[PDB]
């Protein structure tokens, strides 16, 4: 399926987590003195690809990056 | 799965034959009161007093209806994965945390320490399998 | 005061009485239980049709079916078809009606040689229909629409034709 | 129609139409494999060049032939 | 040719007067709230309503009276 | 219960807000950091759900905004009386309305706009105009310039009093919200006095001012011999002279013996042989019979008073076995919204100016409209294509209401609650009449194209050939010819002569004819209908997924008008409300296209033509539609490229602007391709690398750019595509007919 | 205060009008008298 790329440039908004519609993302903590909140894609089998991820996060130019890919049943968002 | 379903009359937008052939999500929460909330896919309900269930076709029908039922005040919604063989599982909050707040036992999962801007050119990786986003 | 004000927000007025309801008992379903969906009539017409029959081969339900389509199809070919203003505007009607037959017996064998993916369930036939659920019955299914679809077509053929006579 | 109405109100329509076939009575017994879905976005780009120069070219053939050949001079 | 011409005569009035009483009647009972903030004078003889009803009640008699005097002139 | 409450000295009249733009909302008045700020600027400057929240101050807003815009109207409709004062023939075209035809406009003697200035008699050299202003002046009883002069005086006092208001009931008299919620008092009100009483009074005038100023101009009196409207009510013997009835007086009105009256209140129900228009004396007891029916439709509501309904009551009685609880919750919907409000009457109203355009050309209501074929078709189309725009923003403001406004509290098991839960049964088989009437209406056409070029009329779709009769429409075409003394027995002709009776023919030209229905028109109805009903598809679709989807759970959050959700679920793109009004007004225009397609060629054809006095009709195209409209070539050959010639060849002539804009329309149409094809992310690429350029001359500008949004591309390209495509139409049918 | 309303001539559409109508009225006033130029006379 799709894959959901975390840099290093993230800060720890939290929105990227928020804007998702099917809990994708999740904020784990760092083991660095940089903040105690970075975020991941652990499940990335119900990433669609909507990209409000991408429209939440502030930075020069994206921390998180949506790569599309290999289609699905529940990447395509089809009910039937 | 305990809990009893939202009255409502019935409506087209709805659970389809994939939810019997390949799998179906359902939603639970518990409510102080019974209200009047929108369903996923069209027309209004209502909810009971406590212990509700509603099984819905997609998962992204069920997180969207969980941000509705933050705005009644409601924070205990939990989402299940059913398969046609009966399994169910714990989806949404697998660690009994939200996804928004820290927990210590999360881990990374496909972290890059470069930046963006330090992706490798793709004609560096060409007949080899890799991509450049890793 | 009020002739019907008064009546209304009553379980004995006769506007409150429901027709519809949810798909069986479960309101999470698609489907809606109507009249036209749900009724006796329809009910009982669709699922005592050569489809949805109980305890019928399935050799014998495209039999019904195919003498029912090939009596069909010849009528557009004849009257509006080419040629439907010559003596053998008739015999047009039964070699193109038959080859409809023929592409549509070809159609139920490729649907059938592709595995099937299954035949569904709905409200007006709350049973699985039969045994077209395998590669095996719908073949035979085909083989017996042929049979039919030639014989409607030329029983059709034999009636107009001599209609004279009759 | 494939430049200007892009896919994301097409799939809605194709929607409908899967369940008017899984619940009509006499064509649920036959179903797609594959399931349908709207053409992408880049693929209409590719459909809607396609039919605008068939198109371009077709007519504008037609006129040079017949224009010339009609008159023969 | 165009309906023929029609004197005054006291039929007329009488069937004008039978038409109020019909629809007096008519009003009466159907009408949810006949009472007003204006009342009349001697509401013992009106039925209990005031002026906003009387004006209506005696309207509609005026069209069914209006109706009936121009539908019996064929 | 529906007291009048007003505030004091709500806002002031400072000029200080016109000097800071983006008062609006409080992410305009923060700064103009980009372009789009000046874009967002004005899509959202009508847009007052969005400023604030307190639905007082949308209502004020609303309520004072209709003052200034009745104001420009009135400006308007002013402009068109002044000129027919000043620069006009309208006194020359009284005393020869047929051989003159009618101009209002002079262009200065300039450049080469001289030319444009063309014989039109009547000794003025202008412009034609297709308005039809003369043929309403005249039907007023208009028959001097001074008397039109004052008119446009009055218009311009009663627009300032329009602009006054506004100002005096936003600034100082502003109502609270409960003023507006009386509709019962609203309903009551318009009823019987806009409607009811407006209708009365004209019957005043058509009695006393217009009918006896008609009948002496038709009788052949010279306009200087004819009296004024005033001198009708000193002197009652000029009106015994010509309708006796008022010797008898206002005793006949109240002893009910209306029979007095009958020389100028009747029910001829046909045309005036001498000029082509519906008689006088019909339009006089036109009104006054539709004044007493809206003056009593009024009284219904109740209006603090206790007599009348709730409409609350009405629709709440409503309900049955189908639909639960019926209307309940839906008065407050109407209440609570302005968008649905907006949406009823916009819709309704449309469908009106499109049943009004239908009812005109076949009942001619003007004095000499009917011989003006030029003032007939631009009147037909112009009111179908405002119709047209009028029932597309009936669908979009329904969405809006859905989006914004719908409450599910409310809206509970009642009508609309349960057409959400099943649309999925409505557009599935609404999707299948789609298809089957494009297959069969369109197909057919295809067959007959094919057939014809294959050398096969024989099996073509045609009158001769293989033919579909309309037999219910000549079926009720005969009920009306046979109505009068059968059914309509006080009738003298039949309502229309389009409907059948005989030709009527004013002059050398048919005013009206019977329209026989062939195998030809068969088709194109259903092309009609085919065309409409995907045109409701894509705009009823618009309104029920506007809340939610499959595809979309959450579609409200984003908002009615938002372009997509990104690329996943395969595409989301055009998803919103607003995309779907996007797509429905380019089927608007291809629905409504054919429709002045079809009254152009069939009343050229069929109906419109000079008249012999022997009784032989010489058709302008000589029956071209019967066999050629069956096929799409014909279409382009018979239609497009043979009425088209005056237009091309109308350089170095007065119609040569026709052929320009004719031309120039061609050009905004592709203009419009530029947008709806092409997208954003594009175009910001090529504006970065001119950005380049200027921030190495040191030109670049504070403002940075930035391209239009997307939904703004495809709201340019829709505005464009229909500009250029009906300004074509506009000069086709202008100069194919001014000079035919 | 009449400073606010010197600057609302000072936006860009009501300036842009002032300035484009003033200056379309000198082509349209050279125009009127002197007819129609192609090209600059020959001394
Ligand atoms: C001169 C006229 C007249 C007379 C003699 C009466 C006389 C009477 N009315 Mg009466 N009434 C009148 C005018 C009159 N009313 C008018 C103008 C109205 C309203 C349009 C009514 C409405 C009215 C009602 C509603 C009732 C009467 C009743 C009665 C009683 C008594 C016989 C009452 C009755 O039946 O007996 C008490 C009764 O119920 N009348
Ligand atoms: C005794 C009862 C009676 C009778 C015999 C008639 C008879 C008639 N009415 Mg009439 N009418 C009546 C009561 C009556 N009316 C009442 C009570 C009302 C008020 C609601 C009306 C209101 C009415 C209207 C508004 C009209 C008639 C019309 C007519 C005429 C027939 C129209 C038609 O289609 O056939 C006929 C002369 C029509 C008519 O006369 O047209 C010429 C017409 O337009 N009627
Ligand atoms: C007497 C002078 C006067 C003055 C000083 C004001 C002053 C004010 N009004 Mg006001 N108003 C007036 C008359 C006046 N009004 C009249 C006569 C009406 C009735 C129509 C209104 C109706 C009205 C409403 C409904 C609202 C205001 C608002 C406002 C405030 C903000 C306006 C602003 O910044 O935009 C200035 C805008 C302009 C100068 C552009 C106006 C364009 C005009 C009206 C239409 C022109 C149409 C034109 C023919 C189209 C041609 C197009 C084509 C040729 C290109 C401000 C205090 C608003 C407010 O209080 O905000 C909270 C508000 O909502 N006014
Ligand atoms: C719908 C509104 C409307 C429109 C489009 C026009 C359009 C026109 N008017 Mg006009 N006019 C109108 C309303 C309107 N009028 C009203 C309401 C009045 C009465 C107050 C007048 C009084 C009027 C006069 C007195 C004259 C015109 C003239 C003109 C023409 C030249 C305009 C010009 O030079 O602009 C100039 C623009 C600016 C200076 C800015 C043009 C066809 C002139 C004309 O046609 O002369 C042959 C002319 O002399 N108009
Ligand atoms: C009674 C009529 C009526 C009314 C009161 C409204 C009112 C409204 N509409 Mg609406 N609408 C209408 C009819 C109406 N509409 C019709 C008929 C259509 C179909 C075409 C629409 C389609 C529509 C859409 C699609 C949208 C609205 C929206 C809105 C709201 C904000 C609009 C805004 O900010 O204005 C400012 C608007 C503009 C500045 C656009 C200017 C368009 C120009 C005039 C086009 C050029 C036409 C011109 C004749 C060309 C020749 C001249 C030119 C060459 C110089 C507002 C409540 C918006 C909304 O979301 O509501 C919340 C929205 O997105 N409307
Ligand atoms: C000429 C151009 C054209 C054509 C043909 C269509 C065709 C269609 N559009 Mg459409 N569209 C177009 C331009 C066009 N569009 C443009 C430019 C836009 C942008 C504004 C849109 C926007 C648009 C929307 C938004 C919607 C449509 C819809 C539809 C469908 C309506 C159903 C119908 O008519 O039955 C099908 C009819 C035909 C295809 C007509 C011709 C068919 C002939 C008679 C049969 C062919 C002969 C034979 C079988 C060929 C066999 C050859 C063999 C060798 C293979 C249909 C597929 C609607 C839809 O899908 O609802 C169902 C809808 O919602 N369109
Ligand atoms: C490529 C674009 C282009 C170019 C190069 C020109 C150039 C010209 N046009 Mg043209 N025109 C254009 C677009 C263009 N126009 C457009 C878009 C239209 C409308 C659709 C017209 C309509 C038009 C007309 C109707 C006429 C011209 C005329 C002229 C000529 C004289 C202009 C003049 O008097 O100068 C201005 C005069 C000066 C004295 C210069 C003063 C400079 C400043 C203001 C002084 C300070 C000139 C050769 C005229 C012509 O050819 O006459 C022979 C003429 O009658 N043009
Ligand atoms: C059939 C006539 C409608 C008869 C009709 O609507 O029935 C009306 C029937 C009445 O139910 P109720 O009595 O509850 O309605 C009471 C009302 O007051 C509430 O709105 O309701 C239904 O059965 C719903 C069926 C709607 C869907 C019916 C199919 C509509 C097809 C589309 C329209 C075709 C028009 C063709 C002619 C132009
Ligand atoms: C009313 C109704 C309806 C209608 C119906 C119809 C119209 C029917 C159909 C019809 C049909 C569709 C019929 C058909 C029939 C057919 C037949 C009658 C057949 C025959 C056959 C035969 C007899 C054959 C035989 C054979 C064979 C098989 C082989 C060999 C040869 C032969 C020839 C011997 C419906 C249901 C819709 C709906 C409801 C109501
Ligand atoms: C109509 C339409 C659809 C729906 C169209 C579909 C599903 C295509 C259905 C066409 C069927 C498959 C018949 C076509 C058959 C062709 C004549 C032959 C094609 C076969 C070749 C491979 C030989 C979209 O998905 C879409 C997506 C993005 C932008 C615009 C649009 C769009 O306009
Ligand atoms: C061309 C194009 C653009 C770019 C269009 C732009 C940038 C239009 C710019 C219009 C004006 C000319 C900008 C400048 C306005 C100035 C104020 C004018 C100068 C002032 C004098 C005239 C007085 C898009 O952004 C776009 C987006 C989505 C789909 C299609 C398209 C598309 O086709
Ligand atoms: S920069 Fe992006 S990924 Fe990082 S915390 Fe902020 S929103 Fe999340
Ligand atoms: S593209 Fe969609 S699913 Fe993927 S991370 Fe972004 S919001 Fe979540």
């Amino acid at each position: 399926s799709h894959t959901v790329k975390i840099y290093d440039t993230c800060i720890g908004c939290t929105q990227c987590v928020r804007a998702c519609p099917t809990d994708v993302l999740e904020m784990v903590p760092w083991d660095g003195c940089k903040a105690a909140q970075v975020a991941s894609s652990p499940r990335t089998e119900d990433c669609v690809g909507c990209k409000r991820c991408e429209t939440a996060c502030p930075t020069d130019f994206l921390s998180i990056r949506v790569y599309l890919g290999a289609e699905t049943t529940r990447s395509m968002g089809l009910a039937y | 799965l305990s809990g009893k379903t939202p009255l409502f009359a019935g409506s087209t937008g709805g659970l389809l034959t994939k939810a019997v052939e390949e799998e179906k999500y359902a939603i639970t929460w518990t409510s102080p009161k019974a209200q009047v909330f929108e369903l996923p896919t069209g027309g209004a309900a209502t909810m009971h007093e406590g212990e509700n269930l509603l099984y819905i076709a997609r998962k992204e029908y069920g997180i969207a209806l969980g941000g509705q039922l933050r705005k009644f005040k409601i924070t205990n919604y939990k989402i299940y994965r059913i398969l046609p063989s009966g399994e169910t599982t714990f989806i949404h909050p697998a660690d009994g945390v939200f996804p928004e707040k820290v927990n210590a036992g999360r881990e990374k999962v496909r972290f890059n320490a470069r930046s963006i801007g330090e992706n490798p050119n793709p004609s560096q990786v060409k007949f080899s399998g890799k991509a450049t986003y890793d | 005061a009020q002739a019907v004000d008064a009546s209304k927000n009553l379980p004995s007025d006769p506007r409150n009485r429901e027709v519809v309801f949810p798909a069986g008992r479960d309101p999470q379903w698609g489907n809606l239980e109507t009249p036209v969906n749900a009724s006796p009539l329809v009910k009982w017409f669709i699922n005592n049709l050569p489809a949805y029959r109980p305890g019928l081969t399935p050799f014998r339900r495209g039999l019904e079916v195919g003498m029912a389509h090939g009596y069909f199809l010849f009528g557009p070919f004849a009257k509006l078809g080419p040629l439907r203003d010559a003596a053998n505007a008739n015999l047009a009607g039964l070699l193109g009606a038959i080859g409809l037959v023929v592409l549509f017996t070809l159609a139920l064998s490729l649907y059938a040689n592709s595995n099937p993916p299954t035949a569904l369930a709905s409200v007006t036939v709350p049973n699985p229909p039969d045994a077209f659920q395998s590669k095996e019955g719908w073949n035979n299914f085909a083989s017996a629409f042929l049979i039919g679809g030639i014989g409607g077509a030329v029983v059709a053929y034999f009636l107009t034709s001599n209609l004279a006579l009759i | 129609m494939f430049l200007i109405s892009w896919r994301g109100y097409w799939q809605e329509l194709i929607e409908t139409l899967v369940w008017a076939h899984e619940r009509t009575p006499i064509a649920n017994l036959v179903r797609w494999k594959d399931k349908p879905v709207a053409l992408s976005i880049v693929q209409a780009r590719v459909v809607g060049l396609a039919h605008f120069t068939v198109g371009y070219v077709l007519t504008y053939a037609a006129f040079l032939i017949a224009s010339t050949a009609g008159k023969f001079g | 040719a165009a309906t023929t011409p029609l004197e005054w005569s006291p039929t007329v009035g009488i069937i004008m007067v039978i038409a109020n009483v019909i629809a007096i009647t008519f009003g009466r009972q159907t009408i949810k709230y006949p009472s007003a903030e204006p009342a009349l004078p001697s509401a013992k003889f009106f039925g209990g309503f005031g002026a906003p009803a009387l004006l209506a009640t005696t309207a509609f008699g005026h069209i069914l009276g209006v109706g009936l005097v121009l539908g019996l002139h064929n | 219960k529906a007291r009048v409450i007003v505030d004091k000295d709500p806002v002031p009249t400072s000029f200080e807000k016109w000097a800071q733009p983006g008062h609006f909302d409080r992410t305009l008045a923060r700064g103009p950091k980009t372009t789009t700020w000046i874009w967002n600027l004005h899509a959202l400057a009508h847009d007052f759900d969005t400023h604030t929240s307190d639905l007082e101050d949308i209502s004020r807003k609303i309520f004072a905004a209709h003052f200034g815009h009745l104001a420009v109207v009135t400006i308007w409709l002013s402009g068109m009386i002044f000129h027919g004062a000043k620069f006009s023939n309208y006194e020359a075209w009284l005393s020869d309305p047929l051989n003159v035809r009618p101009s209002a406009q002079v262009v200065w003697p300039i450049v080469g706009q001289d030319i444009l200035n063309g014989d039109v008699g009547g000794g003025f050299h202008g412009i034609q105009i297709t308005s039809g202003l003369f043929q309403v002046w005249r039907g007023w009883g208009i028959t001097n310039s001074f008397q039109l002069y004052c008119t446009a005086i009055g218009g311009l006092v009663l627009a300032g009093l329009f602009l006054f208001a506004g100002w005096f009931h936003y600034h100082k008299r502003a109502p609270k919200l409960e003023w507006f919620q009386n509709v019962e008092s609203m309903l009551n009100h318009h009823l019987q006095v806009l409607l009811g009483c407006g209708s009365l009074g004209w019957a005043g005038h058509l009695i006393h001012v217009s009918a006896p100023i008609n009948k002496l101009m038709d009788a052949g009196v010279a306009v200087k011999d004819i009296p004024l409207p005033h001198e009708f009510i000193l002197n009652k013997s000029l009106l015994i002279d010509l309708f006796p009835g008022f010797a008898a007086g206002l005793t006949p009105f109240f002893t009910l013996n209306w029979g007095q009256y009958a020389d100028f209140l009747t029910f001829k129900g046909g045309l005036n042989p001498v000029t082509g228009g519906l008689w006088m004396t019909d339009i006089a007891h036109h009104h006054l019979a539709i004044a007493v029916v809206f003056i009593i439709a009024g009284h219904q509501y109740r209006t603090n008073w206790g007599i009348g309904h709730s409409i609350k009551e009405i629709l709440e009685n409503h309900k049955g076995p189908f639909t639960g609880e019926g209307h309940k919750g839906l008065y407050e919907n109407l209440t609570t919204s302005w968008h649905a409000q907006l949406a009823t009457n916009l819709a309704f109203l449309g469908s009106l100016t499109i049943i009004i355009a239908h009812h005109m050309y076949a009942m001619p209501p003007y004095p000499y409209l009917a011989t003006d074929y030029a003032t007939q078709l631009c009147i037909f189309t112009h009111h179908i294509w405002i119709g047209g725009f009028l029932i597309v923003g009936g669908a979009a403001h329904a969405a809006i209401f859905m989006v914004r406004d719908y409450d599910p509290v409310v809206n509970q098991n009642n009508v609309l609650d349960r057409v959400i839960r099943h649309r999925d049964a409505i557009i599935s088989h609404l999707n299948w009449v789609c298809i089957f009437l494009g297959f069969h209406s369109f197909g057919l056409y295809i067959h007959n194209d094919t057939m014809r070029a294959l050398g096969r009329p024989q099996d073509m779709f045609s009158d001769t050939a293989i033919q579909l009769q309309p037999v219910f429409a000549q079926w009720v075409q005969n009920l009306h010819t046979l109505a009068p003394g059968g059914t309509a027995p006080n009738a003298l002709e039949p309502v229309s002569y389009a409907f059948g009776g005989g030709v009527l023919a004013v002059g050398g030209k048919v005013a009206m004819m019977p329209i026989a229905l062939g195998t030809a028109d068969f088709l194109i109805h259903h092309i009609h209908a085919f065309t409409i009903h995907v045109t409701v598809l894509i705009l009823l679709k618009g309104v029920l997924f506007a809340r939610s989807s499959r595809l979309i759970p959450d579609k409200a959050n984003l908002g009615f008008r938002f372009p997509c959700d990104g690329p996943g679920r395969g595409g989301t793109c055009q998803v919103s409300g607003w995309d779907h009004v996007f797509l429905g007004l380019f089927w608007m225009y291809n629905s409504l296209s054919i429709v002045i397609f079809h009254f152009s060629w069939k009343m050229q054809s069929d109906v419109w033509g000079t008249v012999d006095a022997a009784g032989n009709v010489s058709h302008i195209t000589g029956g071209n539609f019967a066999q050629s409209a069956i096929t799409i070539n014909g279409w382009l050959r018979d239609f497009l490229w043979a009425q088209a010639s005056q237009v091309i060849n109308s350089y170095g002539s007065a119609l040569s602007a026709y052929g320009l804009m004719f031309l120039g329309a061609h050009f905004v149409w592709a203009f419009s391709l530029m947008f709806l094809f092409s997208g954003r992310g594009y175009w910001q690429e090529l504006i970065e690398s001119i950005v380049w350029a200027h921030n190495k001359l040191k030109v670049a500008p504070a403002i940075q750019p930035r391209a239009l949004s997307i939904t703004q591309g495809r709201a340019v390209g829709v505005a464009h595509y229909l500009l250029g495509g009906i300004a074509t139409t506009w000069a086709f049918f202008h100069a194919h007919i001014l000079s035919v | 205060q009449s400073s606010y309303l010197i600057k609302f001539i000072s936006t860009a559409p009501v300036a842009a009008t002032i300035w484009l109508t003033i200056t379309a009225g000198i082509l349209i006033e050279f125009n009127r008298f002197f007819p129609d130029l192609l090209f600059h006379p020959l001394p």
